[PDB]
């Protein structure tokens, strides 16, 4: 149903995944690093790419949760590992 | 950690009257604000989420709005079936931390009680208790006194209240007072009587009977 | 989908405390969901368990997260909870409920958890027809019983109108009773039969009895 593909440009204070939910588009889309206790709100850029600038270094693994344009929400915990590889694909 | 504090703590509104409840964030949380209903012996219920949007099946007559600090629930026109405490939660942290609640009780007009005496059944009677019950049926306000009396004698001590939640139609409480006896005590007295006070009535009402008939 | 907590209601204290929630409709396995555990303690707000995610990860309340244990069985389509070295404060009725990540929009019914000693059944007496003109209070006091809850019914739930069942109240014998009331009018009382349905779960006890009068 919902994958995450880490994309280019991805490094420890910058996270950019491609998210594809199948049937359905994403309204919004959030993360919450394995440490933290708050989730940050993504931004939505072109081809379904969400992006998130950090002041400090993130540090996964990655929670996300999404609001669906359809009114879906969910979460899934540790999607993105710690050590994730740029061009790489995470699902559930 | 996040504190979500609502206010007021209770409030009395009566049928038709437009009720708010606000609730307050320790930081900014813009709309990550839920609403939840709960009726004391039922599951929670959400009401409302990122702060205005009305949980589908949710009546129309709840409605939510704010961002940052400080929201409203507003109940548009309220209804007897209404009376819950009604709790605000964020969704920003890990914790979804729960506010405090604010009760909502319904006010009305003030409605006397009909007031019944029950002698103990000789089928308890036979196991050596006796229970005499006074019910005190659909009254409003809340606040009762049951006098009970033995052969004109004054009691106290001796009985156990207990109340229900407001009628989900008409916003009355009702009330029982059972007082214990042992079989021995019970028949060594004649006129059992229930005298009840409340504001509804103008003067002390007493129901009572004879233990013989 | 549907979520129905299952498991005793009676625990003693120091012992641990478990509770299951049954999922229905969906899969835990699938992911998308927090899997949560609140609970309310008598005059208390909701206060947090915890909640876990079906892989395994588990979020708990700081303040009774080393006492606390929680599971998953994606083969049952069930998620649980263990309290350990529990006391009389962890009274409360417990309620499972499914987080979306933002939102809680289905609950368990709740269940009720008395930390404990020894069940007892319920004796049932009528509280014979009590003469309002036009009306007629009539009843059945349960009396005795230990755990809460008891379930009290009128003619296999024909009657509902009218009815008033009190909380229970705990006695000094540390056994609960409450009585079950219902008017009725005066007219009824020749022809109609009033049969209460007293149910205690924990003692697997089960009454009809006819109030006459």
């Amino acid at each position: 149903k919902v994958t995450f593909t880490v994309e280019k440009g991805s490094n420890e204070k910058h996270l950019a995944v491609l998210v594809k939910y199948e049937g359905d588009t994403m309204a919004e889309v959030e993360l919450r690093e394995h440490g933290s206790d708050e989730w940050v709100a993504m931004t939505k850029g072109e081809g379904g790419v969400w992006t998130f600038d950090s002041e400090e270094p993130l540090q996964g693994p990655f929670n996300f949760r999404f609001l669906t344009e359809k009114g879906m929400k969910n979460v899934f915990d540790d999607v993105v590992p710690e050590k994730y590889t740029i061009g790489a694909t995470y699902a559930p | 950690e996040i504190e979500m504090t609502q206010s007021p703590s209770s409030l009395s509104a009566s049928v038709g009257d437009r009720v708010t409840i606000s609730c307050r964030a320790s930081q900014r949380i813009n709309t990550y604000l839920n609403w939840y209903q709960h009726k004391p012996g039922k599951a929670p219920k959400l009401l409302i989420y990122a702060a205005s949007s009305l949980q589908s099946g949710v009546p129309s007559r709840f409605s939510g709005s704010g961002y940052g600090t400080d929201f409203t629930l507003t109940i548009s026109s309220l209804q007897p079936e209404d009376f819950a405490s009604y709790y605000c939660q964020e969704s920003l942290s890990a914790s979804y931390t729960f506010g405090q609640g604010t009760k909502v009780e319904i006010k009305r007009t003030v409605a006397a009680p009909s007031v019944f005496i029950f002698p103990p059944s000789d089928e308890q009677l036979k196991s050596g208790t006796a229970s005499v019950v006074c019910l005190l049926n659909n009254f409003y306000p809340r606040e009762a006194k049951v006098q009970w009396k033995v052969d004109n004698a004054l009691q106290s001590g001796n009985s156990q209240e207990s109340v229900t939640e407001q009628d989900s139609k008409d916003s009355t409480y009702s009330l029982s007072s059972t007082l214990t006896l042992s079989k021995a005590d019970y028949e060594k007295h004649k006129v059992y009587a229930c005298e009840v006070t409340h504001q509804g009535l103008s003067s002390p009402v007493t129901k009572s009977f004879n233990r013989g008939e | 989908v549907q979520l129905l907590e299952s498991g005793p209601g009676l625990v003693k204290p120091a012992q641990t405390l478990s509770l299951s929630c049954a999922v229905s409709g969906g899969s835990i396995r699938s992911g998308g969901y927090y899997w949560s555990w609140i609970r309310q303690h008598p005059g208390k707000g909701l206060e947090w368990i915890g909640y876990i995610y079906h892989s395994g990860n588990t979020y708990y309340n700081p303040s009774l997260k080393s006492r606390i244990a929680m599971s998953v069985d994606t083969s049952e389509n069930k998620f649980s909870l263990r309290l350990n070295s529990v006391t009389a404060a962890d009274t409360a009725v417990y309620y499972c409920a499914r987080l979306d990540g933002y939102t809680l929009d289905i609950w368990g019914q709740g269940t009720l958890v008395t930390v404990s000693s020894s069940t007892k059944g319920p004796s049932v007496f009528p509280l014979a027809p009590s003469s309002s003109g036009g009306t007629a209070a009539l009843g059945c006091l349960v009396k005795d019983y230990f755990p809460e809850p008891v379930t009290v019914s009128w003619n296999s739930g024909a009657l509902t109108s009218g009815v008033h069942t009190f909380p229970a109240v705990l006695q000094s014998s540390g056994l609960y009773s409450l009585s079950s009331v219902v008017t009725v009018p005066s007219s009824s009382l020749g022809t109609q039969t009033y049969i209460c349905n007293v149910n205690h779960k924990p003692s697997n006890t089960k009454v009809d009895k006819r109030v006459e009068p």
